């Protein structure tokens, strides 16, 4: 397994293969951090997130 | 819901209840943002008149979070048929925004290739509702949600009495006595990655509810996300 196969391409949310190397992206909500993995939350109450 | 467990505090934030003209639930839905709610297009037809309500975990009790929206449009799939169940999806846009607190916010809408590689992959999605707890009983007056195992697809066709067509997937349990029920219909099912959860079903219809050798058949959410945008955009 290689590049989105294996371990998601170290993505948070989604992860593509583009040119042969991992990008990933964020649902609605949610800014790629610095590191172009995670994935941060812009605002509260953010998509997908159990509220505890 | 057969079997599974209680939706505890925050749990379960994206579940919505479909209510008729004397407040009673007839069917789910999920949040999807503060103006959408997904639901089944069959449980178009169980009502007159219905409001949505969300932030509710029991029904007996007011915890000071529900919330009650009327519904402003209703976009049905154009070709879904009692005949087939294909097509078994319908947004709703409301009135007036939700407000997102404890126990309400929205689940995630996933990409497609994405979801069905890594999503539907997973061993297991959840299913939530207010649904009938045995296929004989009555509604759960308490929110419930349930693991249910992705079912391979071969044997999901080899023990359906019914066409399972591209729009759907089944999950669940082959003799194990747990699976959605009566009431649960248009409800989420949701996949957990990394602590986000993204809808990946929609609860539409079963031959009655944990039969033996009978798996629950979910409305596949990855053949409808462009159309879902679509109508969240109108
Ligand atoms: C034969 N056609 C007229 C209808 C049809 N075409 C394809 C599949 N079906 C259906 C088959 C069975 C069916 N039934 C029969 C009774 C059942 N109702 S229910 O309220 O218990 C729903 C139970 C569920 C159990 C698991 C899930 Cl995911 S939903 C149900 O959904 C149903 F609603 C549609
Ligand atoms: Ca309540
Ligand atoms: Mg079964």
């Amino acid at each position: 397994r290689k590049l989105c196969s294996l371990d998601n391409g170290d993505c948070d949310q989604f992860c593509h293969e583009e040119q042969n190397s991992v990008v990933c992206s964020c649902a609605r909500g949610y800014t790629l951090a610095d590191n172009g993995k995670a994935c941060i939350p812009t605002g509260p109450y953010p998509c997908g997130k159990q509220t505890l | 819901i057969v079997g599974g467990q209680e939706c505890k505090d925050g749990e379960c934030p994206w579940q919505a209840l479909l209510i008729n003209e004397e407040n009673e639930g007839f069917c789910g839905g999920t949040i999807l943002s503060e103006f959408y709610i997904l639901t089944a297009a069959h449980c178009l037809y169980q009502a007159k008149r219905f409001k949505v309500r969300v932030g509710d975990r029991n029904t007996e009790q007011e915890e000071g979070g529900e919330a009650v929206h009327e519904v402003e449009v209703v976009i049905k799939h154009n070709r879904f048929t009692k005949e087939t169940y294909d097509f078994d999806i319908a947004v709703l846009r409301l009135k007036t925004p939700i407000t997102f607190r404890m126990n309400v916010a929205p689940a995630c809408l996933p990409e497609r290739d994405w979801a069905e590689s890594t999503l539907m992959t997973q061993k297991t999605g959840i299913v939530s509702g207010f649904g009938r707890t045995h296929e004989k009983g009555r509604q759960s007056t308490r929110l419930k949600m349930l693991e249910v195992p992705y079912v391979d697809r071969n044997s999901c066709k080899l023990s359906s009495s019914f066409i399972i067509t591209q729009n759907m997937f089944c999950a669940g349990y082959d003799t194990k006595q747990e699976d959605a029920c009566q009431g649960d219909s248009g409800g989420p099912h949701v996949t957990r990655f990394k602590d986000t959860y993204f809808v990946t079903g929609i609860v539409s219809w079963g031959e009655g509810c944990a039969r033996k050798g009978k798996y629950g058949i979910y409305t596949k959410v990855t053949a409808f996300l462009k159309w879902i945008d679509r109508s969240m955009k109108t």
